[PDB]
RNA sequence: GCAGUCAAGCGUUCAUAGCGACAUUGCUUUUUGAUUCUUCGAUGUCGGCUCUUCCUAUCAUACCGAAGCAGAAUUCGGUAAGCGUUGGAUUGUUCACCCACUAAUAGGGAACGUGAGCUGGGUUUAGACCGUCGUGAGACAGGUUAGUUUUACCCUACUGAU
RNA sequence: AGAACUGGCGAUGCGGGAUGAACCGAACGUAGAGUUAAGGUGCCGGAAUACACGCUCAUCAGACACCACAAAAGGUGUUAG
């Protein structure tokens, strides 16, 4: 049983992020710019996928 | 560009006392007694009236600025941990493997074992460090309560519990095993 | 070996290289084997992919039925006649080099055993041991 | 040959999981040109064998991230040259294509690494044949066959030894 | 690779650019003293670890014309507008 009272509390540190378009990092999901200096920063971030 | 002063207060309440030896910030209180050493940061303490204490930096650029307001919450931090206490509580989450955790004891350490998490025949070891009272807790399936006073204790022993139950070269979204914290409070009641 | 055969093997003294011909020891039709190359054998620059007692190989039949031959087809040696030694220190070896054709799964596409067969061989492959007579 | 920028569109819907037109900015000297600076009182010319080291633009192995990632299998990306990257048929071949093993059969540099190290199969003398061209002697980046691979005891380097 | 004007090298040392036939300074009898050029004054290296206002932290900073390379595009890095 999946039990959606904590599906969501472990869908905070699981699914509920963001993805950095050049890098790929894993980042808070209300953030504008990554924090890995290898993309110097960027701002292109995308919201993380979910299954279907 | 160089602003002159600013400066942020640091409200003490009845019970408890600081001291501050140089950068040496002594809180104790009725909950027990934390040390920090801030050497690193340069700022200026004062009292002022013996239920309020003063930081100020002088002449500091933008960064060195930011590093004002973290002083005030690391104390504050350490003066909350000393009366209310910190309180983490986490839940275990499996789809068909019951999560089996137990205290331990080697060498006088305390560690905490986790067993049977996805199926894993090897045993989980994470140590409890001091200041840290693991206990199990009642009532709530699969609940574990971490209590203490220094907060950088409590959730960096959490952190190592979330940590320690990584799922590898599985679909994350799809298997729901950790041990994730549910609630950040306090040790006292009624706040 | 490799896939098809459950357990682990000792190291057998490697006596069958590339382009060894060795006699078909079952009644599926084929005369003699020649191997062309040995299944989880290791890659060394100028060194030859070389056979041992009890390891699956490809090989051609060169001479037998029309049927089998000019095709590629896995093949088990049962008999090495080169000297290896065992862990109880005893050095056997027989006196021809023999092989069975198989499938890559491990039964063997003939019904029955002529001459024996080695230990190794028998304990590897469970469909080697049941159609031989004797073994050792 | 390799890498970015922009994003019209493809992707069941959804530009940026994956791609990606029209354009545009670069990198590399492992291709081939262009040039004629060095060498014609000679720096021994292709390939292979052998052996060492280096580069990363990573094929595999290690640890991670992402997905239109359920599992399994793959795909894309990051840190990474630590450690590996084969046995054969054909061809002088480089290159290539098949057979097969393998975790994988990644790409390259080192005077297109390496002939007082080898080999002389290719190319490129003198012998000879064929085809085409030429009145002819002869010509052919056309084919074919036969054709001497010299010297270290010096200095340094390196390996050992007083 | 081929022209135009001028200055140079070739035919030219000297001080400077670590180093260089052409660049900068300046052209050369033999010596002494003083002052400078170009370039420099943490040490190698002779000369202020001078003064003054700011900017920059870089898990491949930057450091001086000729000159021994770097771009488009980006950064809630920081500063000024
Ligand atoms: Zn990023």
């Amino acid at each position: 049983i999946i039990e959606p009272s904590l599906k969501a509390l472990a869908s905070k540190y699981n699914c509920d992020k963001s993805v950095c378009r050049k890098c790929y990092a894993r980042l808070p999901p209300r953030a504008t710019n990554c924090r890995k200096r290898k993309c110097g920063h960027t701002n292109q971030l995308r919201p993380k996928k979910k299954l279907k | 560009m160089k602003y002159i002063q600013t400066e942020q207060q640091i409200e003490v309440p009845e019970g408890v006392t600081v001291s501050i030896k140089s950068r040496i910030v002594k809180v104790v209180g009725p909950r027990g007694t934390l040390t920090k050493n801030l050497k690193h940061i340069d700022v200026t303490f004062t009292k002022v009236n013996n239920q309020l204490i003063k930081v100020a930096v002088h002449n500091g650029g933008r960064k060195h600025v930011a590093a004002l307001r973290t002083v005030k919450s690391l104390v504050d931090n350490m003066i909350t941990g000393v009366t209310k206490g910190y309180k983490y509580k986490m839940r275990y989450v499996y789809a068909h493997f019951p999560i089996n955790v137990n205290i331990v004891e080697k060498d006088g350490a305390k560690f905490i074992e986790v067993r049977n998490f996805l199926g894993d025949k090897k045993i989980r070891n994470v140590p409890v460090r001091d200041g840290v009272t693991i206990e199990f807790s009642t009532n709530v399936k699969d609940e574990i309560v971490l209590s203490g006073n220094s907060v950088e204790d409590v959730s960096q022993n959490a952190a190592d519990l979330q940590q320690i139950c990584r799922v590898r070269n599985k679909d994350i979204r799809k298997f729901l095993d950790g041990i994730y914290v549910s609630h950040k409070g306090f040790i006292t009641e009624d706040l | 070996s490799g896939n098809g055969a459950q357990g682990t093997k000792f190291r057998i003294s490697l006596g069958l290289p590339v382009g060894a011909i060795m006699n078909c020891a079952d009644n599926s039709g084929a005369r003699n084997l020649y191997i062309i190359a040995v299944k989880g054998s290791g890659s060394r620059l100028n060194r030859l992919p070389a056979a041992s007692l009890g390891d699956m190989v490809m090989a051609t039949v060169k001479k037998g039925k029309p049927e089998l031959r000019k095709k590629v087809m896995p093949a088990i040696v049962v008999r090495q006649a080169k000297s290896w030694r065992r862990r109880d220190g005893v050095f056997l070896y027989f006196e021809d080099n023999a092989g069975v054709i198989a499938n890559p799964k491990g039964e063997m596409k003939g019904s029955a055993i002529t001459g024996p067969v080695g230990k190794e061989c028998a304990d590897l492959w469970p469909r080697v041991a049941s159609n031989s007579g004797v073994v050792v």
